């Protein structure tokens, strides 16, 4: 009889915590096809969302059981398309990239004056932008475990040749 | 994807008073719990009952629900009431355009119930200009079913009258029609016996309410 | 409390431009919890959300596209209004036009105030003020110890024709009719209210017809008559 429980936390696998495992004499621990300890036991001090896999041990192989984290939304930037720079009287998309487990469920727009704008979604679409519209913006993600935030990303507005 | 659209489902339901009924409602997109519930009272704009999916909006009575998530969402009234009588829109306001549902129609069954039926002859002031009026008033009945036929000194009239129902009753759920016979000056003074002849299945025979001109 | 008052002319010709106007009380335009939209409602196509404008460091727009070409929806900070203007209208853009507050928090985002409405018609024809006539109570209008009375509203254009009794004192009992149309292309209703028999000596009944397209304000005293 050969398997892997996950011992040490109780459940709520999150990015902050000292994560852990034992395997139920000559102990092995392998991912990705190379052994990560010798120990009954194999843990982390501080587990990161690239921790997370399918792990096994054999003593005779265990059966492959999937270490999940989940984490607050992390790595957000604010992509502009048709760019950053776009003609008055025509449309500016900013898009709230993010990366979470369990994805975003909403996310939260501001200016540079940390204004709160009144959009929801992941795309939020300026139509007609205005040259006063030009400034800083940055968006906020949120999920389960926490937040997230995204740095200043400004946006111009020019004239038109005419 | 695009645009989020709402799709409702029923289109419309028959209830009774203390009826439990569920409005379901659905998005093309996930929404989360960026949906909104509204009651439009005839003659009136939207009111909002529901916002959040489940959150009650202040003054909305309690036997309103809701509930869901994502891209289903079910709006309840645990016990219909006479003043529900109205059409019900689910709203998303998670992604501009902000998109409405194609509307549920609550229609209210109950008793039948007898109309009242009342004659009015064209008002003085209208006989000057040169047209009369003749209006029949068939006040609280149900069901909607009535037949409306004039009669002008026993003549069965015909292509001179137009009738309108209103809607259900917010208090009492009935209905009231309104039918108009339109003669000209001319017309209406070269005879006497103006009659208004009603059949509804509240009533036993035929109610007929006359007037003469003359009278 | 905040309401929300609309205010424009209800016709419209075709190839012109419509142009509303709702104002606040209650609160500010330039609220930055808060949206100002416009939402069309027609037995065509139902609700359809139009546009808004919003303050939050700059004044914003967001438009359907629609009506991309044709919306403008601006602010009036002195007045604490918004307006709606749409270039080039056809009859397809016959409606009732709503105002409404969008609260607009992180998690609640809702049109929860309302304005009254405002029917528009695109029409080439020329706006007609209506007549009305007293519907008097009589014997033939009596059973038991209730009269009916009301008034009649004939030949408008175009709708709608709003009606109220005493000045909005009598609601309980009273039926307006939806208006019919007429072979002339004019409207007509009528409405009625059904009261005791026993007062007609003493109270009075007064119908308030109103007709914004026409500036059309008539009260008439609807007085019982023997027969
Ligand atoms: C806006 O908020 C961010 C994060 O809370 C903060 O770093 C920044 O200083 C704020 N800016 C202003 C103008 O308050």
């Amino acid at each position: 009889d050969v398997r892997v429980r996950k011992i040490k936390p109780l459940s709520e696998i999150h990015s902050g915590n000292s994560v852990s495992l034992q395997c139920d004499v000559q102990f092995f621990w392998e991912k990705n096809g190379r052994l990560l300890g010798k120990e009954s036991q194999l843990n982390f001090d501080s587990i990161s969302p690239e921790d997370a896999g399918s792990y096994s041990c054999w003593v005779t192989a265990s059966k492959a059981w999937t270490l999940e984290v989940l984490y607050a939304p992390r790595r957000l930037r604010v992509s502009m398309s048709p760019g950053d720079q776009v003609m008055e009287g025509k449309s500016a998309t900013l898009t709230c990239e993010s990366d979470a487990n369990p994805p975003v469920s909403h996310y939260t727009w501001f200016d540079w004056n940390n204004q709160s704008l009144p959009y929801h979604s992941q795309k939020l679409r300026l139509e007609p932008v205005k040259v006063q519209h030009s400034g800083a913006y940055w968006c906020q993600g949120t999920n389960s475990v926490g937040k997230g935030r995204s740095p200043l990303s400004t946006l111009t507005v020019y004239y038109s040749p005419e | 994807t695009g645009d989020i659209q709402m799709t409702q489902s029923p289109s419309s339901l028959s209830a009774s008073v203390g009826d439990r009924v569920t409005i379901t409602c659905r998005a093309s997109q996930t929404i989360w719990s960026y949906l909104n519930w509204y009651q439009q009272r005839p003659g009136k704009a939207p009111n909002l009952l529901i916002y959040a999916a489940s959150s009650l909006q202040s003054g909305v009575p309690s036997r309103f629900s809701g509930r869901g998530s994502g891209t289903d969402f079910t709006l309840t009234i645990s016990s219909l009431q006479a003043e529900d009588f109205a059409t019900y829109y689910c709203q998303q306001s998670y992604s501009i355009p902000q998109t409405f549902g194609q509307g549920t129609k609550l229609e209210i069954k109950r008793t039948v119930a007898a109309p009242s039926v009342f004659i009015f002859p064209p008002s003085d002031e209208q006989l000057k200009s040169g047209t009369a009026s003749v209006v029949c008033l068939l006040n609280n009945f149900y069901p909607r079913e009535a037949k409306v036929q004039w009669k002008v000194d026993n003549a069965l009239q015909s292509g001179n009258s137009q009738e309108s129902v209103t809607e259900q009753d917010s208090k009492d759920s009935t209905y009231s029609l309104s039918s108009t016979l339109t003669l000209s000056k001319a017309d209406y003074e070269k005879h006497k016996v103006y009659a208004c002849e009603v059949t509804h299945q509240g009533l036993s025979s035929p109610v007929t309410k006359s007037f003469n001109r003359g009278e | 409390q905040v309401q929300l008052q609309q205010s424009g002319p209800g016709l419209v010709k075709p190839s012109q431009t419509l142009s509303l106007t709702c104002a606040i009380s209650g609160d500010s335009v330039s609220s930055n919890s808060a949206a100002w939209n416009w939402i069309r409602q027609s037995p065509s196509r139902g609700l359809e959300w139009l546009g808004r404008t919003y303050y939050r460091s700059k004044w914003y727009n967001d438009y359907a596209v629609s009506v991309k070409s044709r919306i403008t929806i601006n602010p009036d900070t002195s007045k604490n209004q918004f307006s709606l203007q749409l270039n080039s209208v056809t009859p397809e853009d016959t409606a009732v036009y709503y105002c409404a507050r969008e609260v607009t928090g992180d998690l609640e985002d809702a049109f929860d105030i309302w304005g009254q409405g405002t029917m528009v018609t695109v029409s080439s024809a020329s706006t007609k003020g209506p007549s009305v006539f007293p519907l008097a109570p009589s014997s033939k209008s009596t059973s038991g110890g209730t009269a009916a009375l009301g008034c009649l509203v004939k030949d408008y254009f175009p709708e709608p024709v709003t009606v109220s009794w005493n000045s909005g004192a009598l609601t309980s009992g009273v039926h307006t009719f939806p208006a019919v149309l007429q072979s002339s292309g004019l409207y007509s209703l009528s409405s009625v209210v059904t009261v005791p028999s026993s007062s007609l000596g003493t109270q009075t009944y007064i119908c308030n017809v109103s007709h914004k397209p026409s500036n059309t304000k008539v009260d008439k005293k609807v007085e019982p008559k023997s027969c």
